[PDB]
DNA sequence: GATTTTATGCCTGATTCT
DNA sequence: AATCACCCGCACAGATTT
DNA sequence: AGAATCAGGCATAA
DNA sequence: AAATCTGTGCGGGT
């Protein structure tokens, strides 16, 4: 038994509780706006093998592994994330191709775990684009047994096209979706001119872009929002009155709603409403959507005009939302609020590090394979001494030694050898006493084993110019790999090149329309 | 209501618990000693008694049942704690970041309805440990990380480790135990620091002498020292990078600007060094354990291990070779939660009498504690995240150097 | 809209139902004693590698997998399946090595399936002995995309060592569990002589052995079950009267209970009789079983007799349990009611079948390796030849025809061919017209194309010297398995030392003790 | 509670549905015409009312729920048909054995208790689908197995598949489907004689040429005929078998039978084809097909699949390669119950009026429905374990294969 | 993380009719 | 087989007091 | 006094 | 008749 002050153990536990919510629940990362859970559920799906095209999977089997691999916690939270993103309605480009009852615009339910299969969607590969090559860093899990990676070395901009939402102590973040080709254009015309205006950007990015297709009434709220960080907007239904004669009957068709509004909720809200004659002029209502579309049918009184309880609706019911534009992020492990340029600047340097990084490991691996093949080609050249030198030796390991004791001459293949631009490709570790040395060749030990491997198929015509021909071509290889590392320009040409293969991949239209007042 | 009432009637020696989550309710009720304690689980977070209204809190069902078992009123003109039962009261939540805020939550009503209570010392708190270690025939428990650092190293020098440097000399225990817990401090203050300098420069300069100013000069004495830095870390390198370096003058002293340049086309464009860092006392440690950290190795160099001998340089791996001999036959085992423990583990290690270990609550100051509660557990946001704020890691960064 | 009759519905519908229950659900096979659950666990266990000598795995991993691939059903029914293997209680030789809370003879019950993990026993491993080897037929899943075995190569006596116990549309199934070396002992009689009598078989094999150790009362119900198939037999408790002199008071101590009783339950209608004045003469009830052993202890009135009470507590209590024994199992994929004799037999015909089908396949392995070592020694007789024909090969395809289209001389090995005449090692399939035929070898398409997969590494002498002993002791193999199959007497011999191996290793003591009335 | 009502209150054009499972009735309550149409979900199986009394009858949850749901009287003096809600009523069960159970259950108590509600015709039975099949554009669902087998047929000679001979005829649709057909049928034959002969002795015959016993008499060519059979039946064996054949000539016409060794190492006495054989239509029908199946195949032949060639040499191997080539690009979805399937699935299915499918249950005979009903779901054992015993494989003996 | 009563057949004990 | 009752921050109708 | 009828227990499935 | 006050729901956690 031992004192405590009450104050110290209240500090330091909610501190501690406060610190570690803010940077591992809540927050996404500004450079793959991804949350932690998202991250590590995309790297197990991964990690199985569940691409795009194949078998499904249960979905018990994807949160058993999630659960008792890399993350600690509940089984319905993973389970309730894994549905969210498979929902064509939350997310503007899913993320993963369900199979089951995933739930319905009404916000009725979803079946269990048991009752459900899922896999990976064709665009979360490229979140997941060239992740062997060495291009981000891994940390050990929650009890230093795995490794999973500190950040996804993303090619889409996924934080402005899906948004995101999120609660923690003392600081909220909330940002809406976007649309892919009109962010793209944004970059690009960021990457030709770096000191580029908001009006420049805005030129090319009118606003957000929801899955549902609002209508956006207003456009100072989208300025003030990108310009500081924080702002407002208003999401409105589309309606519209028709008139068929005869009578002069009046109807109210809605076709589409807002961002998260759930359709039976708004339609009881209504009749709960004209039930206490809190709005007048309303006969009946009905819905009648069924397969090709969204409808709900209102029939007015006679002794009313269709405008006025448009616009009455429009106050009064959840048919008009507001919606406030709060950008927060983690800009190095701190929260902080940024606007469009800074995340699009963070979107540019990530892809600058991954390319530099792709480029170091593809060197690396070229400079090892030609280093190989030249000691394949030199030990095809001298057949005679080497299988005479070979039948006369007991062992293997007698034949390795007598085959590294001496030098070997080049032969005929010098003309190639020496056509080499010195050092180009020289790997760094090899010392300077073997190698190419004067007019003589000195072979490794792992050299002489590869030669000890050769099968006595090699010997025909074909397989002799096949090496020659892949020598060749990795000289080639290696020397634009250079000029990549060489300069600075060649880089974003490649960045861009990227960037426009994407759009012309996975562009799409424009849903919401933007009007003023 | 979930609640094993003991059979001790007499309010002067029982016990209760408040125990997390159902799985550790049922373990404790297996358990537990059956002649004077009771066990309450907890389902999971309850009610924040600061923010809700009085109205809602009778409306609660898990604070109505906790006040229920206590027994003692509630509200004003009804209030009496000398009708008291179980005089000693106990938490024993998780040792994660959740069981800290039920923690807090519970501190907060105990503290807000019944001041009397905390005031007289009957709210304790438990301390179930983390880590499980077994080495064959010695196994035992270990709270914390740092008291795990302390047994792994203890373990690592239990013993033999005598360092032959160049024919036979011998720290002998004490003097080789001094030196590595002070390494140990100084990679802590590196670490603590490490966002404002990289690790490779700071761990290259513990080697390098002095800065040496008494002789500093605007040419032929300032380049030599960071000449040499840069040619000592550019030797050392497996990452593609390269140190470039300038210097300056400003009429009173020759500063440097270090650059470096690694899986990137941009540069930092300086890593200044001045009058200011060589005067702090975070250098000057640093010099002063590597006064002591030199090449004192000779050609002939090792380590008389049990039964082993690793003649090697580089006495970081060195380090790293006893650390993979001391693991060779030790086995760790890290607690999830309550629920992993059995019945015996939480009798033996929590709620045993007399091998139990336990805090009490006290306060010390009544405004200071009132204005922190008001200002942590309010319903104001903006005086919650300045003080979040305040001591968030620009805080931690404490430049006292000691 | 098509109209039915009521009757045809419930006619179909009936007996489709009873006949997949009888066949499919409950009942046992005779010659393994498996229900079709019990071989769908064992063989998943077994495919994902969960062997007694590795580290443990999850229950609910091992459930998901069977549920998902071979078993579809619902996750109680397995689980509760794996864990009645677990219990030392339940079976006579546990089939399964699980760690966790799996019960106790109290009347516990286990944990969850997050909660436990398992893996196979050593026992286990002699149930899927040789299933690699071609012994047994396998069959299409429910969904036709994976195979299961239609019974496994048992080599331990399941059904008599373990019982069963079933309910199926029509009949019932059951049977008690024995002893191992009792069973084996018969089986080797039976072997020795085929005309033995039951008197005989009895002799080695006096009754049922449970694993709790009671008391058999009486000897007639035995013989008549083992006689017809159908009986009866009474499991008395083990119990005793102390008395330790001074007061002269006596105590009842009971230590063993029969098979499947749960303890609370007979403690508390102890008490409930007792306390109803309905038995006479008892004062205390108590229990003290803990770790060391089972002990319930009862104390009885001054001016009582032991005895009296003793025998009320038979009469009374569920310390005396009645058994009914009814031997019922497939046979050929219908029910039938077995004796002993039936079962011995049976398991004899499959162990010859078993070992039949394995000599045939590693005769067949054996043959089809020496034909290729063959061909290798010949080609390493005439290197030179060979790699100077290979030289002016323009593609692998033609070296390949060249190689084939031409005789070769045997050179100094044909001297080791002498030991290999007579067709020995020829395989069946092979036309008489390659092969030696004047002293010159011929080469086939696959000879050739495995003397061009040939490394230069085994041009040294003891990789020569590893071939040629290679040959001669496959040549042994061959003469060994053709004299298995020639004669019916040593497949009878290689039977008994399977027997008497098994019976060494696993043989263990006996626990039941069987008396008169 | 779990009911859901239909807002139509006119008892002449509403329905009732019985699904089993709560996840099936939750994914049925979502794609329903709210109007008027009711589901009742049923969690797992129910009381067989036959064996029960009428207390337990009474006391027993669902069958409770299910006389409130329906309205009318339970019991003598009470029932009443013509205050009967929900006037048509729709099982929709699995597809499985379990399906079959819980169905002859509902059955028994609708027509044990309520006579008039089937005599009317007011129940009803509905067909759910097994496998959906998509071939990129085209989509359609297949019930049960044997129309799989239809449309894999139909798809196999789908276009194409023109089978050229010599140089380039042209069979073109109706001789091939017709002689697949007819394989088919013989195969299947086969199949379910499984007991009487083994199967490679039906396959073998079909290809050899006929026996022609009306001229065959006693000319010793039977010797020359089974040396024949039994040496191509050795010429392919790859299982370790042996055959002999042995002959007599007991009568006029001389017969032959084989001994047959097989993996089990115990001999066979024969399988002798007697006058039985020879005389029955089966063989017949197998030389027919044989006269087909002759060696039609050139020294060179080929399929014509679409823009596709490959060189065959045998029937069986043609149909083979065209099945393995129908299935490139085709995906199947196999429904392992009514939970698999999200609600657009099921109303257009089952529950849409103007393309969902069903069955009318009625009764044909009074006293015949009676007794079969006392067999099968009264307490006696011995009766229905000796019905069971007489529909057994024993009568599965069908001679007429056709 | 924990949540209901049913079918199918052979033994028993406790209880109810003539 | 989906449902239980609380923590965290931001914006908004209808309900109470000055 | 002795037939007759009613329940609970065991192991794989909704 | 201006100004305080009381509830609901969005998305990851006991
Ligand atoms: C059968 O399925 C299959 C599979 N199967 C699988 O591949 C499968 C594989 C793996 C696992 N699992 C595991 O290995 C595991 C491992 C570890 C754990 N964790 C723990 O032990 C620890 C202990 C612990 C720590 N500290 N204290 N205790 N639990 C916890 O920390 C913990 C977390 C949360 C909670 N409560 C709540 O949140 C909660 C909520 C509401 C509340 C409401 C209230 O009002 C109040 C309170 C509430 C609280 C409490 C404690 C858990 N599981 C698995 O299990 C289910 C995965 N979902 C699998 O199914 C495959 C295929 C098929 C097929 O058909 O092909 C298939 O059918
Ligand atoms: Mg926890
Ligand atoms: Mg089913």
């Amino acid at each position: 038994i031992t004192p405590v002050n009450i104050e110290e153990e209240l500090k330091s536990s909610y501190l501690d509780y406060a610190m570690s919510v803010i940077v591992g629940r809540a927050l996404p990362d500004v450079r793959d706006g991804l949350k932690p859970v998202h991250r590590r559920v995309l790297y197990a799906m991964n990690v199985l093998g569940n691409d795009w095209n194949k078998a499904y999977k249960k979905s018990a089997r994807v949160v058993g592994d999630v659960i008792g691999k890399y993350h600690p916690h509940g089984d319905s939270a993973v389970y309730d994330t894994i549905v969210r993103m498979a929902q064509p309605f939350s997310l503007r480009y899913m993320l993963v191709d369900g199979q089951g009852n995933f739930g319905s615009i009404d916000g009725d339910s979803a079946a269990a775990m048991r009752y459900t299969e899922i896999r990976l969607a064709k665009i979360a590969h490229e979140l997941m684009a060239d992740l062997e090559k060495e291009t981000v860093d891994f940390v050990d899990n929650y009890d230093g047994t795995e490794k999973i990676p500190d950040v996804m070395p993303t090619k889409i901009p996924n934080l402005l096209v899906n948004g995101s939402s999120g609660i923690a102590v003392g600081m909220a973040t909330n940002i809406p979706p976007h649309n892919l080709t009109e962010v793209i254009n944004g970059c690009l015309a960021y990457i030709d001119d770096e000191d580029i205006s908001i009006e420049g950007l805005m030129e090319h990015i009118p606003g957000p872009d929801f899955p549902t297709a609002a209508i956006i009434n207003g456009r100072r709220g989208i300025e003030e929002a990108y310009r500081t960080g924080r702002g407002k907007v208003y999401i409105r239904a589309r309606a519209e009155v028709e008139v068929d004669a005869k009578t002069g009957r009046e109807t109210i068709i809605v076709h589409e709603i807002p961002y998260q509004v759930n359709k039976a909720r708004l339609i009881e809200k209504i009749a709960e409403l004209v039930k206490e004659k809190r709005v007048e002029g309303i006969s009946a209502l009905r819905d009648e959507s069924d397969k090709d579309g969204m409808r709900i049918v209102i029939e007015v009184k006679r002794d009313a005009v269709g405008e006025v309880v448009l616009n009455n609706l429009y106050s009064q019911t959840q048919l008009q939302v507001s919606f406030g534009i709060n950008m927060v992020a983690l800009h190095h492990g701190q929260p902080k609020i940024m606007n469009l340029k800074d995340i699009i600047a963070a979107f540019v340097r990530h892809r600058r590090e991954v390319v530099t990084r792709r480029t170091i490991f593809e060197l690396r691996k070229a400079r090892d394979r030609a280093h190989i093949l030249e000691a394949l080609a030199v030990a095809l050249a001298n057949i005679d001494p080497i299988i005479e030198l070979i039948r006369h030796a007991p062992t293997p390991a007698e034949a390795k030694t007598a085959l590294v004791a001496n030098p070997w001459q080049l032969g005929n293949v010098a003309a190639m050898l020496e056509r080499a631009g010195d050092d180009a490709a020289r790997p760094e570790w090899l010392e300077p006493e073997f190698g190419v040395r004067d007019g003589l060749y000195y072979l490794t030990e792992q050299q002489a084993q590869a030669i000890l491997d050769l099968r006595l198929q090699k010997l025909t015509g074909l397989e002799h110019e096949k090496l020659l021909d892949e020598y060749k071509e990795l000289l080639d290889q290696i020397a634009e790999l250079l000029r990549i590392l060489g300069s600075a320009d060649r880089l974003m040409e490649v960045i861009r090149e990227e960037l426009e293969l994407v759009r012309e991949q996975f562009g799409d239209k424009r849903r919401t329309e933007i009007t003023a007042n | 209501g979930k609640l094993a009432d003991c059979q001790e009637r007499d309010p002067a020696l029982s016990e209760l618990y408040l125990v997390e989550g159902d799985s550790a309710g049922g373990s404790a009720k297996q358990g537990r000693n059956r002649k004077n304690q009771a066990i309450l689980p907890l389902k999971g977070k309850i009610l924040n008694v600061e923010k809700a209204r009085f109205d809602k809190m009778l409306s609660s069902q898990e604070v109505a049942t906790l006040i229920t078992a206590l027994g003692c009123g509630i509200g004003r003109d009804e209030y009496n704690p000398d009708k008291l039962r179980y005089h000693s009261i106990i938490i024993m939540t998780d040792a994660d970041v959740d069981g800290s805020h039920i923690r807090t939550l519970l501190l907060t009503f105990f503290y807000r309805q019944m001041p009397e209570i905390v005031e007289r010392g009957h709210v304790y708190i438990a301390q179930p440990p983390l880590y499980k270690v077994k080495k064959g025939k010695q196994e035992q428990y270990i709270k914390d990380d740092e008291a795990m650092d302390q047994y792994q190293i203890s373990i690592a020098l239990d013993g033999a480790t005598l360092h032959t440097n160049a024919s036979a000399p011998a720290l002998a225990g004490e003097a080789l135990e001094k030196l590595v817990s002070e390494y140990n401090a100084t990679q802590k203050m590196i670490n603590r620091m490490e966002r404002r300098y990289p690790k490779a420069m700071l761990k290259e300069l513990i080697y390098q002498p002095t800065l040496t100013e008494a002789d500093l000069s605007d040419e032929q004495t300032v380049t030599r020292w960071v000449n040499a830095l840069v040619s000592e870390l550019n030797d050392k390198e497996q990452h593609g990078s390269q140190w470039k370096f300038d210097v300056h003058t400003n009429a009173e002293q020759n500063l440097f600007e270090p650059i470096v340049r690694v899986r990137t086309h941009g540069v930092d464009t300086d890593y200044p060094l001045d009058h200011e860092f060589i005067t702090g006392g975070e250098y000057r440690r640093i010099c002063t354990l590597g006064e002591k950290l030199r090449g004192l190795l000779e050609e002939d160099a090792f380590i008389e291990r049990g039964e082993r001998r690793q003649p090697v340089a580089s006495f970081e791996q060195a380090l790293d070779w006893l650390v993979k001999e001391s693991r060779r036959g030790l086995s760790i085992q890290r607690y999830k939660g309550l629920g992993e423990m059995n019945p015996e583990q939480l009798w033996e290690t929590t709620m045993d009498p007399e091998s139990r270990r336990m805090l009490r609550v006290t306060v010390k100051d009544a405004i200071a504690a009132d204005q922190l509660f008001t200002t942590l557990m309010g319903d104001a946001v903006e005086p919650r995240r300045a003080f979040i704020e305040e001591n968030a890691l620009k805080a931690a960064n404490i430049d006292i150097e000691n």
